[PDB]
């Protein structure tokens, strides 16, 4: 972080959310003035606000306002800035805004317009990649013609058969056949999905790798012919093709293949005559042979997972690369240090399709910086909401140590003593994902979520010892709370007799069981006796903090009380997962068998909202019958689209949904027979 | 629960535009301790709310608007609900906290006919006669003799204060410019002036009805510290057997 | 040789005459009467003493500064005077000056009334003919109403408050004499809402009259809000005085005796 050097003095962020926060932080380290560029919404948000100056460039909506090419270009005359920015996703990979900001006299921090241009389509960059002496998928190369074509092609290239889309992008686009059917109608299912999408119609016909592990290499290169690869990354847990969970160093990869697969990066680097930081992605089988992947030419998403292991500031190099200095680093200058681990927590609920997007505003938020080796980037503050209009990413959490296991312990530690209130998140499945049995051994592939949960996420299965842990915590919670109930001040008029008890006999409903509690209170320590075990808890009992942390028999856990009622019910964040108990008294727990049940009326017969947004399809007329997997309507958010199967078959009797409107979260939709 | 405790996340929960509203449930669950609000009568009269909670271990009364259902607007069945629940709470030494977001009354030809004027009288009278601690925050608006019915500081209020996005005025800029300029014809210049000079908690901020223009994040530190010096307030008022409430 | 002497003529003169001429006998043609005519039939005769005569509005706004702007008294005749014998505080606001509208003079003037009779401890008597609050005094309405609110909360009990409405009252006007012990209205020239009909129309999107929406009978007959109804203002004035007959002068005083036949 010299200040001696000059670099530009005015650089405006053309993005919005984390990757902003972390360009503003660089550009301020570096003694840089930023400016930032918003919506209407987001006229509040936690870059405008960490950024010298601010304009509005249009509406909520990303065509208009960061997607609006126009709006960016007057900032930029106003704010008289020298210098663009553009992060990733928006107009990062869009050559004619490359080639426009070039045109009057403004740099762009990137790769140029034809390294762009080359790493834009997925045939030419196959091509391109050959040429440059790099491992490819096997295929067959050009567009396919029709479904006689690929029928015809996918004989030689293996049975499985993939079908992929030119113009694809963010996990879209991309399907699997296996027999000719499926080739034939795929084909033409695809045509279609890009032609509505995409709008491009061209297609890739390729082989399909079994179990594949995504294997990232981060190269750096500058204007003068020096090019750099950054180590490897690990980015194999995915859902709809998207990564969550992302480690630095790569528990797979030897130093050989390692230095083998950066070289072959380097070597495609130097063919598109990049001069910018990149990262090539390759697919590497169980016998470590490894496939080009697609090239990004950006900055990557999971880049500061590899800047824990190397030291290095990406956006400071990309800074200085787009004002003209040469790489101050060599190859031999690259080293491994320790193990880094990154999960992406987003506003999404993970029991349904391991994660669908969700709305609402944030009214608590707490970071746990204080943990060792811990790193957060976040656009999120207390009080910011989630929109439908953009990507519903919350934080990116980081973790370093000596190795795997230290990163691991750190990361299972954060996420504990991580606080959101305010929307649905994905914390559950990350930290599920880190104590897993096959991710902890490593031995992973894209295709984890996938065989791990086969029938969707479904939250931590609490073992004998756990569950028992988790009773006698949530009895000493309520027994503290019964206590603290009883301290009034001195009245001096009538005097507070306090009920002198001794064991607080309880019944504790949890999933579906009771279990029968014994609690002793003994100044903070708490002799609990669940079914026939003793179990001590010791805590401060602090009833209001968010964290509670507590010493059940040596072991420490820290627990989150969500919500709590006068009438027993009780919600408890514990080991990443929230578990829902009802604890009464043995009085009332036998007084309530005399209560008569309510009269419920779900039976599956209505069929509300998965999550709110703005209905793009609708397939379902009143009166006409559905079976299983029919599909029901199809909502668009946060940049994805689902859509609704039906489920038990039925007549549909009415449809209160219609095309186009903007549905909210558990709103009646179809009420089917 | 600390009594100093920021609130960060109410700094922007008012929104800009004054079409769209806001829960001001989420408020009070912000402002009070460990955000546990016992509400009384939650499903009826929905436009006015009141509860119990705790501020330092301290039972206080809440009453404040809800501009989520009939855009905060008080009627009849608000007005006695509310007014029963300070009554109950003045006759009980209970420190009473509103929250304020009001356009007037409800209009109407059933609100007439069902007698609106008497129990706006009754939500009044309950305010005034009051004579336990009274705090009194604006959020966004309070407009016309609403802004008296909801605990102002001239009816012996103990604290008042306005957020950045308070409007305190006699009614809403049209209705104004086009009683006071009734023939000026000059609209384009006096919406600006009007909006610009009065549209804001100046003009009750120089005259000293609000006695500070407080930062949202620190409404709850702002809260208890009141409560810490008004907790031996006493008043004197003339003798009478009873007084004659509009019942 | 100064000119004081004259000046205090002219102020009385026009303090006498409220808004003007003119403006009094468009208030004829409505069929009602003049504020101080109403104080006049109201009190026994040589009896009233007035107060703030002189008192003037102080708002500087919208060109309220002028010179044609500027009524000595603002609106509103305040006092005290006897009924049969016995003192009653009385304040009747004048509807040719601004419309009745009230101000910073108006409710000082109203509020030092009513604490002078709540010393003493004698009932008030008020004549309400008002359209609102003044727009251009801004948050000093708003405090005024706000005072005259807080001094009938606290006079409640205490000494009677009689309240009779003569004229169209609008907004703020209207919880003043409902907060009050009693009400009357006069048939076909006094009003109460809140809103008028106007901004029914423009909310509600339906079509009603003045007098329909806060007429003395909807007030009398369907609303609860008033007690009785007069013919005209010269009945109502007699009938106040033979209700006020009845009262006791306050709480510390037990129920008048009359003498019987
Ligand atoms: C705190 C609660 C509030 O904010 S109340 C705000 C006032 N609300 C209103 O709706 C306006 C009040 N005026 C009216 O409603 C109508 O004019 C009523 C009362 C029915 C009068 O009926 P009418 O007998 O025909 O007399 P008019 O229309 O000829 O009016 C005569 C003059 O009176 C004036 N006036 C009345 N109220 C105010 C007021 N609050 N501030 C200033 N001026 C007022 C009018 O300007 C009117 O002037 P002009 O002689 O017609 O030129
Ligand atoms: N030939 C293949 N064999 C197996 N899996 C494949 C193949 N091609 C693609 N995939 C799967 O698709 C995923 C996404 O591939 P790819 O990076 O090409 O897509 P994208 O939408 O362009 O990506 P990005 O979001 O990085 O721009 C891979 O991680 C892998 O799981
Ligand atoms: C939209 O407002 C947010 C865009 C989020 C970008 C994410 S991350 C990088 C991937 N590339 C892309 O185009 N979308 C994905
Ligand atoms: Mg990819």
């Amino acid at each position: 972080y010299d200040p001696n050097e000059k670099t530009f003095d005015k650089i405006l962020v053309a993005n919005r959310g984390e990757i902003a926060c972390r360009v503003i932080r660089t550009c301020k380290k570096m003694g840089i003035k930023t400016v930032a560029i918003h919506s209407d919404v987001d006229a509040s948000s936690v870059h405008v606000k960490m950024a010298d100056e601010a304009v509005c460039v249009g509406p909520a909506p990303t065509s208009k306002s960061y997607l609006n090419m126009d709006a960016i270009m007057e900032a930029i005359k106003k704010t008289r800035a020298q210098a663009v920015h553009p992060g990733y996703g928006f107009l990062s990979e869009n050559k004619e805004f490359a080639r426009c900001l070039a045109a009057e006299d403004v740099v762009f921090i990137g790769p140029d317009t034809h390294a762009i241009q080359a790493m834009g389509d997925k045939i030419e960059s196959k091509l391109l990649a050959k040429k440059a002496e790099v491992n490819t998928i096997p295929g067959f190369d050009g567009v396919v013609k029709d479904a006689e074509e690929a029928v015809r092609i996918a004989r030689e290239i293996g049975y499985p058969v993939m079908i992929k889309a030119s113009a694809g992008g963010g996990g879209k686009g991309m399907r699997i056949a296996w027999d000719d059917e499926e080739t034939r109608d795929g084909f033409r299912l695809s045509s279609q999905e890009a032609a509505s999408s995409f709008g491009d119609d061209r297609l890739l016909i390729e082989k399909f790798i079994d179990n594949p592990r995504h294997i990232e290499i981060q190269v750096l290169g500058d204007k003068h012919g020096n090019a750099l690869w950054l180590n490897e990354r690990e980015c194999s847990i995915q859902r709809r093709n998207q990564k969550v969970v992302e480690e630095a160093p790569s528990i797979f990869l030897d130093a050989e293949t390692r230095r083998a697969m950066g070289e072959q990066a380097v070597a495609l680097a130097r063919a598109v005559k990049y001069s910018s930081a990149g990262t090539v992605e390759f697919l590497v089988d169980s016998k470590k042979n490894f496939y080009f992947l697609e090239m990004n030419t950006r900055l990557q998403v999971e880049h500061p997972v590899t800047e824990c292991i190397t030291g290095l500031d990406l956006v400071q190099e990309m800074i200085r690369v787009a004002k003209g200095y040469p790489l101050r680093h060599k190859q031999a200058d690259i080293r491994i240090n320790g193990w880094a681990v990154e999960c992406r927590v987003y506003a999404e609920d993970p029991y349904k399709s391991f994660g669908l997007p969700s709305i609402g505003r944030l009214s608590q938020y707490q970071e746990p910086l204080h943990l060792p080796g811990v790193r957060v980037d976040s656009g999120i503050q207390p009080g910011s909401d989630i929109s439908i209009y953009y990507d519903p990413m919350i934080s990116k959490l980081i973790t370093y140590g000596s190795d795997r296991t230290e990163a691991l312990k750190r990361m299972a530690d954060a996420l504990d003593n991580y606080v959101i209130r305010g929307v649905t998140h994905n914390i559950a499945l990350l930290r599920e994902v880190i104590i897993n049995s096959r991710f902890v051994k490593g031995d992973i592939s894209t295709k984890f979520l996938s065989d791990v949960y086969p029938d969707g996420f479904k939250g931590h299965m609490l073992t004998k010892s756990e569950k028992n842990q988790l009773l006698a915590i949530a009895s000493s919670l309520f027994v503290a709370f019964q206590l603290r109930a009883q301290h009034f001040q001195e009245n001096s008029r009538m005097p507070v007799i306090k009920p002198d008890i001794a064991n607080w006999e309880l019944s504790v409903k949890l999933h579906d069981k009771v279990h029968t509690v014994v609690a002793s209170n003994n100044g903070s320590v708490f002799s609990v006796e669940v079914d026939g075990s003793k179990l001590n808890v010791t805590s401060t009992w602090n009833l209001a903090s968010p964290l509670l942390s507590v010493s059940v028999d040596g072991t420490q856990r820290t627990v989150q009380c969500l919500s709590r009622e006068a009438g027993g019910n009780m919600s408890i964040q514990f080991l990443g997962t929230v578990y829902k108990v009802n604890i009464l008294t043995r009085l009332a727990a036998e007084l309530n068998k005399f209560m008569l049940e309510k009269v419920t009326e779900d039976t599956s017969s209505v069929l509300r909202s998965p999550m709110p947004g703005v209905v793009v399809a609708v397939s379902v007329k009143p009166g006409d019958a559905v079976a299983e997997g029919q599909e029901i309507c199809v909502i668009e958010a946060m940049k994805m689209q689902n859509s609704m199967t039906a489920g038990k078959t039925g007549t549909v009797k009415s449809v209160h949904c219609q095309a186009g409107d903007t549905v909210g979260e558990g709103d009646l939709l179809v009420e089917l027979e | 629960d600390p009594s100093d405790r920021l609130v960060p996340e109410l700094d922007t929960i008012v929104p800009l535009e004054s079409t769209k509203a806001y829960n001001m449930v989420d408020i009070i669950h912000s402002v009070v301790d460990e955000r546990e609000f016992f509400e009384i009568m939650p499903n009826y009269a929905k436009n006015i709310i009141v509860g119990f909670a705790r501020m330092n271990g301290r039972t206080v009364g809440i009453v404040g608007n809800q501009p989520k259902v009939a855009s905060g607007c008080l009627d009849i069945n608000s007005s006695v609900k509310g007014a029963r629940f300070v009554r109950f709470c003045d006759a009980f030494n209970i420190p009473l906290i509103t929250f304020v977001d009001v356009p007037g009354f409800l209009p109407g030809t059933a609100q007439e006919y069902g007698g609106i004027i008497r129990h706006g009288a009754k939500l009044l009278y309950a305010f005034a006669e009051a004579t336990v601690p009274k705090v009194t925050v604006i959020t966004r608006k309070a407009y016309g003799g609403a802004y008296d019915v909801m605990s102002s500081k001239h009816l012996c209020g103990d604290t008042n204060y306005a957020w950045p996005t308070a409007e305190i005025a006699v009614m809403g800029a049209k209705g104004a410019v086009e009683i006071i300029f009734k023939g000026h014809e000059n609209v384009e210049a006096a919406q600006a002036e009007y909006i610009e000079k009065f549209a804001n908690p100046f003009p009750a901020a120089v005259r000293g009805f609000v006695d500070d223009i407080i930062q949202p994040s620190s409404t709850r530190a702002r809260i208890c510290c009141d409560l810490d010096v008004l907790a031996s307030k006493k008043v004197q008022r003339p003798w009478r057997k009873h007084a004659n409430i509009p019942l | 040789a100064t000119s004081v002497n004259e000046r205090i003529e002219n102020k009385r003169r026009t303090a006498l005459l409220g808004g003007g001429q003119r403006r009094i006998d468009a208030q004829h043609k409505r069929g009602k009467l003049t504020a101080r005519e109403r104080i006049s039939l109201l009190l026994d005769p040589g009896s009233f003493v007035e107060s703030d005569m002189f008192v003037e509005h102080r708002c500087a706004d919208f060109g309220m500064a002028a010179d044609k702007n500027k009524f000595p008294g603002d609106s509103v005749v305040t006092g005290r005077g006897r009924i049969n014998g016995r003192l009653v505080y009385v304040f009747s606001q004048d509807f040719t000056v601004f419309g009745g509208s009230l101000s910073g003079a108006h409710a000082q003037k109203i509020c030092k009334i009513m604490d002078q009779a709540i010393t003493v401890g004698a009932p008030v008597i008020g004549l309400n003919d008002s359209g609102g609050a003044r727009i251009q005094e801004g948050v000093e309405s708003l405090a005024g109403y706000a005072d005259i609110f807080l001094r009938n909360v606290t006079a409640s009990g205490v000494i009677p408050q009689i309240s009779l409405i003569m004229g169209p009252c609008a907004g703020g006007a209207v919880y003043s004499p409902a907060l009050t012990d009693f009400t009357f209205m006069v048939k076909d020239t006094s009003y109460l809402f809140i809103t008028g009909p106007d901004v029914v129309k423009s909310v509600t999107n339906e079509d009603v009259t003045q007098e329909e929406l806060g007429g003395a009978k909807t007030h009398t007959t369907m609303s609860g809000v008033a007690h009785r109804a007069f013919e005209n203002d010269v009945d109502a004035l007699c009938n106040l005085r033979d209700f006020f007959n009845y009262l006791p002068l306050s709480s510390q005083d037990p129920a008048p005796v009359r003498e019987c036949h």
